[PDB]
């Protein structure tokens, strides 16, 4: 298709802004590293804790 | 008289669960994701020259095959092969097949 | 977190706070009042920030390596490719796990450390003009106006000024 | 550790201690006695499990992989499967070492702060009616029995109730 | 760092004291003066010193292995080989990046840790004879001549000795 992607896998172009991705081994370009898991939530800010207690 | 100045953190309706060394998942107030997973399905054709082999294989634009003549003196960063392409003139077997490929 | 102030000796937090991080709350004579602190929610911020930075947007550029995927059974090479790449992935996913793990802890400390450090900011401003209740909160022994409460938040609170006054009632007598 | 309160401000531990890993040792007019800290205790040991969880038992499972030890030389490709399994041993060499290297620090410095943090729960309980020795100990200014001291271990002390008494003593007259 | 006392309440930093890492700084009746502390000096030293150890000089021996340039064009095995080496690099590189990363951010946060540390031992020993300005200064409420002030550098300030002195001024009348 006609669009801008520095990261191509084989099943389609992804984007290369997080630093892994869990899409497809093979890759082509700028891409994230392929690692197993499938999220990998990175903290940006303080413990939650909310008027429970 | 006297007064009660009270030092505190904000907080939200709706944290996000992360691990951490010592919680397998704890709440923080935000995270981002750094595991992407999904594609759009299509191959964008920027930056890279994408050249799609179609119903030719790499192997058969370079030795020829009349079907891929229109191949003849391209070039790509990224030669796609397809799936069901296929080999129609005489038959043949490259001994060593994968390396004059790659 | 090792500090102890978040999810330790301050209770909870305030989803009414939304134009900060940390902050401050008040009762005076007249009334009630809130405010957030910026410059212990930028330095929170800001760490995040570059720690955000140094993980996202850094990709390698690898163009042509080896094959992955395989049509027909061929043995040692094909076994030895696959090994290689397999190796790969789990190095490197061992790699992505431990670093969310470090980071998230290390923002927690972090976080942890901004608040209790407002804290002490604000002890050593109120001198002896003030006595800590223990769940984030001074007990400010002396008359303070909203005015007087925000000169602590922007740390021009003078406590020679109210020094007597503080110290009179910190230590009354039961006459 | 970072906190330096156990070998720090803390002289040495109690192997007298046996039902906790922090705790309190008082002195009072009838006596002494002694009694462990239930919350620290458990946050330490909590902590540590959950990162003993993490690392224990959460193999991967690889079933035909290449051959590692060969009959005769052959060149090559055995070069090449010994430089792969090698190099993957060393990988993952660094990863253990480093691990037990920054959990130890970790662990060190978390237990620290425990320590640290039942202090200053301590500390701000008894208000003006104790004064810290700096060797672990605060120095009650009035008379506590052991049920007193027990109050403080159970955080129920209330300090409003011995406040003159201990105000009176921290600052006598000489007369 | 996580302390917030280097490069958070202590100002700034002393280019004048080139004896140690810490120390005092004064100001009595007669005059001025500085001197380095050793001890927390030497903590942090030791733990750095450690902590470099353990990167340098820990070579592993390695002879024949595989070869990584090439003169010919061949193929898979090749594309093998380079990939092979490529990846080892890489994890490599990962493994060089994080460790000083996560040394550097450890050292800043020790060595915070044990400037707060030396603080929190001189607030203790100077009990009620003293108030903290908040600036990494304490005001010692008695007259405290070099031999006192080395009392305190030393450890051996009694503070009893001056109690009834420093009170009275920290608690003086309008009369
Ligand atoms: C990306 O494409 C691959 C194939 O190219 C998908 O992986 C296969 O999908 C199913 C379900 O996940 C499995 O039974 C197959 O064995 C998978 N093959 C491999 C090699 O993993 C993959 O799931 C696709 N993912 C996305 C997000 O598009
Ligand atoms: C005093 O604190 C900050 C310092 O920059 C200032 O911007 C703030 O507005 C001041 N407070 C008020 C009410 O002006
Ligand atoms: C007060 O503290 C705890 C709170 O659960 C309680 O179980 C404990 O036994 C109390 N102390 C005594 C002597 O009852
Ligand atoms: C008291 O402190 C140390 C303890 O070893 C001692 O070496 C030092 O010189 C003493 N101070 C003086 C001036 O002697």
């Amino acid at each position: 298709d006609t669009c801008i992607s520095e990261c191509i896998t084989p099943n389609g172009s992804i984007p290369n802004d997080k630093p892994f991705q869990n899409v497809n081994k093979i890759t082509y370009g700028a891409c994230p590293k392929y690692v197993k898991q499938n999220t990998l939530k990175l903290a940006t800010g303080m413990r939650n804790v909310p008027e429970k207690q | 008289s006297t007064a009660t100045l009270c030092l505190g953190h904000h907080a939200v309706p709706n944290g996000t669960l992360v691990k951490t060394i010592t919680d397998d998942q704890i709440e923080v107030t935000n995270a981002t994701e750094l595991v992407q997973s999904s594609s759009t399905g299509k191959i964008c054709n920027n930056p890279h020259r994408i050249l799609d082999g179609i119903d030719c294989t790499l192997i058969d634009a370079l030795l020829g095959d009349p079907h891929c003549d229109v191949f003849q003196n391209e070039t790509w960063d990224l030669f796609v092969e397809r799936s069901k392409a296929f080999s129609n003139c005489y038959p043949y077997d490259v001994p060593d097949y994968a390396s004059l490929r790659s | 977190g090792l500090f102890g102030a978040i999810a330790g000796f301050i209770e909870n937090g305030w989803e009414g706070m939304i134009d900060g991080w940390y902050g401050f709350r008040h009762q005076n004579s007249e009334g009630t009042g809130q405010a957030a602190d910026l410059k212990s929610t930028q330095a929170a911020i800001d760490q995040i920030n570059g720690k955000l930075n140094r993980v996202i947007e850094k990709t390698n550029e690898k163009f042509h390596q080896i094959e992955k995927e395989f049509s027909e059974v061929e043995g040692r090479i094909q076994d030895l490719e696959k090994y290689v790449e397999d190796t790969k992935i789990d190095l490197w996913s061992y790699n992505a796990e431990l670093l969310v793990a470090l980071e998230n802890q290390h923002t927690i400390d972090l976080t942890d450390s901004e608040m209790n450090k407002l804290f002490e900011k604000t002890r050593r401003q109120l001198r002896e003009n003030a006595e800590e209740m223990g769940n984030g909160c001074f007990k400010i022994y002396h008359k303070c106006d909203n005015a007087c409460i925000e000169s602590i938040r922007n740390g021009t609170y003078d406590h020679d000024v109210y020094r007597d006054e503080a110290l009179n009632n910190r230590f009354q007598i039961k006459g």
